[PDB]
């Protein structure tokens, strides 16, 4: 039989994409992550001229193909349609948060991290929280906003021999992901620092 | 006959360009003290070094840069060598 | 004649928010310095700014136009003495779903082959981003809801679409809406097009 | 002696490639009818034109394309002229 034509795939939500083609005959629609190792498909059957592929990973590009079947006779697969699903707030937190004293200038540290695994989109900005107090809530810490293109930041004029707390989170076009777990960094005292 | 102890107390009173030190001799009077060796710099006490008399308790550090984080060391010394230092952080007023 | 802040950075957050952040090489350690932050549409007629005052080293510019480029400048003021504005930092806000509907929806019979029309329209005024696709609904029935019309998906770069195999002497209804990387705008107003009958056409 | 009227009724029964027409003479018997003029085409009844006898009620159109929208006209005529036509839309049955 003749495969369907005018196949187009349009992203709805961040996990839904609606394929739509033009021509009882049954249509089968297959899809697959275009950038992955698994060369295996997922598919579903319908009798409408459209179908919504759901349960997808956000900010990901998918390829869609439709065939038609009627009375034991199946057609070949149609031209593939490409669709990228919408973005979503990050799910993980930034990883490997590290604080190291800057040499040879004490009272200042260089904070280094790595982007989150589940960014679910392009990271617009990083938010870095740090404080001296053990009790005050997160919204009263010192806040520093670093661009998404930077993975390091310089903090200056800290206190000597004092325990600092560090929290970092990733932002995104549709919101901000969860904070990481606290990182404890103790600035050294001059006695230990010089030998 | 041996290296002296660390000073008993050290106080600093930073100014806009000056920094004033006030200290007191080691708690152990038996060990001889020939004088005191002061060190200061930014983020390091190795930058500048002066040595003063055993009878001095006050010293005025001059010609310092405004609004900076200085590190000050103070050690007593005698014919044997140098004693364990005392450290103090002082910040200049901009 | 004070020193203007340096290392001024402007980072777009949402589609209507941008966070400016600067540094001052004059902050000591009794007196507190006030920062003034200005912003403005870089491509516009009005050479006028909006501004706000803070004592922090950061500020969030809100209530901005989406998919638009803004320019930001910071100055510092203390005891009657103002500095010059710092170098400008540019930031472009992210996209958002369209708010208006596509305009001037047109349906005209294709000559000289009846039963087929060419539907023509124009992009929405408030697109708030790059239009990825148009969705065109049309039906023969007066009563069925929008979700049971005939749906046609046109690419965002095209402003025309061809519908074929219509019925002769029948009233058709047309609806169109624009989608976008960040969502879908509202449907347009219904367009009434009556296909002609063979008697009148010849 | 005068221009004839339009035909009373016109029926079409499309095939896979053929189309069969069935009609009846004008409801007004006073006016003389010398014959009928049939026209057909795609989206236009001017493409093809045949003229048949006044006593014929059926005509079979041949060699038409499958799955297509044809337009058929029918007019009665006499020595005075041609009458107002009847129009009919017919769709060929696909294979």
């Amino acid at each position: 039989m003749l495969p369907p034509v005018g196949v187009q795939a349009v992203a709805l939500t961040h996990d839904a994409v609606r394929v739509s083609w033009a021509d009882v005959r049954l249509y089968t629609v297959r899809w697959r992550t275009s950038f992955s190792a698994s060369a295996k498909y997922k598919s579903e059957d319908t009798t409408s001229l459209s179908y919504t592929a759901t349960g997808l990973k956000p900010n990901t590009m998918y390829e869609f193909s439709v065939m038609v079947t009627k009375n034991r006779r199946s057609s070949t697969w149609s031209m593939t349609a490409h669709a990228t699903t919408y973005e979503a707030a990050p799910t993980s937190a930034p990883k490997d948060l590290t604080v190291i004293t800057r040499e040879g200038k004490p009272r200042a540290v260089i904070v280094s991290w790595q982007p989150p695994l589940e960014a679910n989109g392009k990271i617009t900005a990083y938010i870095l929280f740090y404080t001296l107090d053990k009790n005050i809530p997160i919204d009263d810490w010192i806040m520093e906003t670093i661009s998404g293109d930077r993975l390091t930041h310089q903090i200056m004029d800290l206190n000597l021999d004092t325990m600092y707390y560090f929290r970092i989170q990733a932002r995104n076009s549709k919101g901000v992901g969860p904070l990481s777990d606290p990182i404890l960094f103790r600035t050294l005292k001059l006695e230990v620092l010089f030998q | 006959s041996q290296v002296p102890d660390q000073p008993s107390s050290l106080h600093v009173r930073p100014q806009t360009n000056c920094i004033i030190m006030s200290w007191t001799p080691p708690l152990n009077p038996n060990i001889v003290v020939r004088g005191y060796i002061i060190g200061y710099g930014v983020g390091s006490p190795y930058a500048e070094t002066v040595r003063v008399d055993s009878k001095q308790r006050y010293y005025s550090i001059e010609r310092l840069e405004s609004s900076s984080h200085y590190v000050i060391s103070l050690k007593a010394f005698n014919n044997a060598g140098e004693g364990v230092p005392l450290y103090e952080s002082a910040t200049t007023r901009g």
